[PDB]
């Protein structure tokens, strides 16, 4: 089975470089060539280059020579990009993939984020509310380390959530979060989000107590 | 640059029909094209190479035609695994260039959004900040819009959206609004409404607070 | 005598369609007006619609791209309640664009050669084949290159391949059966003389006794 495996993903500020790795396994290493793809967030796929692994011959396109570099390492059947005078717009995905002309196989992809922000940790914030269905849902602001975690009620309630995707606002990130339970003529149940951000070392409960 | 033309960028279907998704090419290419299909969580996918060569352990229900500058895949009898976002890409010359993509999304019946306002919390408040969210969830089709009026005026600034993808357990679409005040700009008005505008309505959906 | 050279048009040209070509003209339309038309495989015999006229004026247009590797010329005859002149040859002739690319005549070529052969020997012969005009452009001059080679030992280049021909010869000593009994190599057929498209292939080499 023909595997290709990126490393993990990066953040770093702008001006700084970056090496992204790709190991195959699972074929002759050097009869195919490998080929390196940006993906910017909503914009499509673009070919940056390829390498032939036997011989470290490249091919660049041409608005990517300066800011590419391919190489590669036969005894650890590995290719190596780097990026060079990093700035936002390099921030994107970046897929390896096997392949003189089409690519058969690919790499899960490495996420690269270029930023000059700070770690900082999320401010939760609860948003409290009636119909037979009620919806409630927490505020996740002002964080930067994406990403964040957030459960509902240690995950026991998981049905009717919606964890909506982060929102750049000023170097920082912004989520929120809803739930939505058909509470009932009992006393409404307590209800908390627990959000979990990791880079920040942060564990927070924020119990919705309606108004 | 073989620059690719990838047509339509949205379809919706249904199981069991048959959709095609077409690339032109502004060269020549001969047959050299390729499909890929992307899905989270997975590694791309190739489908079809050279214009019409089904790839191994892809089933044949998948098939290319077309070759020079007019490419087609077709996908015939969908299964739920087909719908998903689709690209192609001309192998026949460097620099290799690919289409904008097609997503292939569900049909599913109309459904009007469940919308939720919520005014800014106490410590939010505490904080010097004050956003209040507005939820449009599990509607269909997808095409909303938002307004915020505060106390009946409409405001386009400090308005942050977040859109999901469509729902896997009920194929419906959800969105997030909120706009961002400080208690300075905050407390000198009193009602603060969104109000949604989508296909089940004739009349949008407004849900207000004080 | 003076008759119409023959008429170049090159294939997979863009819009907008119609396009003009060449006008005709008889000069019987010094007394009274004359009728235009062509007949022949593009306008009257299939294929059909791809070469037309206007009576009026006598302009010869075509109204659709060509393809030189389907139909490399055509072959008109024009025109003139009476017939005015005894029929005009008019040639059409498809000019080439490099729009194939080179295939091998097969996905994997095996071969044999013996332990210990000395360099230059012949090993093999990879073919491939391209679609374009190659008489009149290099669209189609094909230049053999080994991409890679597989095992690299004894030495990295057991193997060359030459260029025009794409027979594969043995450049170092060192085969040996015991240690290294198989040799892969991916082949490639670059047209444009090897600077242009290009496909790929497989050199499957045995080492014998
Ligand atoms: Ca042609
Ligand atoms: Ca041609
Ligand atoms: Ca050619």
């Amino acid at each position: 089975e023909v595997q290709l495996q990126q490393s993990g993903p990066e953040l770093v500020k702008p001006g700084a470089s970056v090496k992204i790795s790709c190991k195959a396994s699972g074929y002759s290493f050097t009869g195919y060539f490998m080929n390196w793809v940006k993906q910017s967030h909503g914009k499509s796929l673009e070919w940056i280059g390829r390498i032939n692994p036997y011989n470290g011959d490249t091919f660049y396109k041409q608005r990517f020579k300066g800011k590419a570099t391919l190489t590669v390492d036969k005894s650890s059947s590995t290719v190596h990009m780097d990026l060079l005078s990093l700035t936002s717009e390099d921030s994107a995905v970046y897929y390896c993939g096997r392949g003189n002309y089409y690519f058969d196989y690919w790499g899960q992809g490495t996420t690269l984020t270029v930023s000059s922000a700070k770690t900082t940790p999320p401010s939760v914030y609860p948003l409290a509310p009636t119909n037979s269905m009620v919806t409630l849902g927490c505020l996740v602001k002002g964080y930067f380390p994406e990403p964040v975690t957030v459960t509902w009620n240690s995950g026991s309630l998981s049905s009717g959530v919606h964890t909506f995707p982060a929102v750049l606002q000023s170097d920082l990130y912004t989520l929120s979060s809803s739930v939505t339970v058909p509470s009932s003529p009992r006393p409404s149940e307590t209800v908390t989000c627990n959000v979990a951000h990791p880079a920040s070392s942060t564990k927070v409960d924020k119990k919705i107590v309606p108004r | 640059d073989v620059q690719i033309t990838q047509s339509p960028s949205y379809l919706a279907a249904s199981p069991g029909e048959t959709i095609t998704i077409n690339c032109r090419t502004s060269k020549n290419i001969s047959k050299y094209l390729a499909w890929y299909q992307e899905k989270p969580g997975k590694t791309n996918k190739l489908l079809i190479y050279s214009g019409y060569t089904l790839q191994s352990g892809i089933p044949s229900r998948f098939s290319g035609s077309g070759s020079g500058t007019d490419f087609t895949l077709t996908i015939s009898s969908l299964e739920p695994e087909d719908f998903a976002m689709y690209y192609c890409q001309q192998h026949n010359e460097y620099p290799y260039t690919f289409g904008g993509g097609t997503k292939l999304e569900i049909k599913r019946a109309d459904a009007a959004p469940t919308v939720s306002i919520f005014p800014p919390s106490s410590e939010q408040l505490t904080s010097g900040g004050a956003s209040v969210v507005c939820f449009l969830n599990n509607f269909y089709p997808k095409d909303i819009n938002v307004k915020w009026k505060i106390d009946g005026s409409e405001r386009q600034n400090g308005v942050l959206n977040s859109w999901t993808d469509q729902d896997s357990k009920d194929s419906t679409y959800s969105m997030s609004s909120t706009l961002t005040l400080t208690k300075d700009e905050y407390e000198r008005h009193n009602s603060y409404t969104c109000e949604a505008t989508h296909k089940t309505s004739t009349s949008p959906i407004v849900k207000s607070f004080n | 005598d003076w008759v119409i050279p023959p008429i170049s048009c090159p294939e997979n040209e863009k819009g907008p369609f119609p396009k003009n070509l060449v006008q005709i003209k008889s000069n019987k339309d010094k007394e009274g007006k004359v009728f235009y038309s062509i007949t022949g495989q593009g306008a009257d015999t299939p294929p059909v619609g791809v070469f037309i006229i206007e009576r009026e004026t006598g302009w010869l247009k075509v109204t659709e791209p060509l393809d030189r590797e389907r139909i490399a010329t055509y072959t008109l005859f024009s025109h003139a309640g009476n017939a005015v002149e005894d029929p005009m040859e008019i040639l059409i002739t498809v000019t080439d664009q490099n729009d194939n690319k080179p295939e091998f005549t097969q996905e994997v070529f095996k071969g044999s050669v013996m332990e210990g052969a000395l360099p230059g020997t012949s090993v093999m012969e990879v073919t491939a084949t391209d679609a374009d005009d190659d008489v009149n452009t290099y669209n189609a001059a094909i230049a053999y290159t080994i991409l890679s080679q597989d095992p690299e030992l004894p030495d990295k280049n057991m193997f060359t391949i030459n260029r025009n021909t794409g027979v594969i010869s043995v450049v170092t000593t060192g085969l040996d059966r015991e240690s290294f009994p198989t040799y892969t190599l991916v082949v490639q057929a670059a047209d444009l003389q090897g600077e242009g498209l290009s496909t790929t292939a497989t050199a499957v080499i045995t080492v014998t006794d």
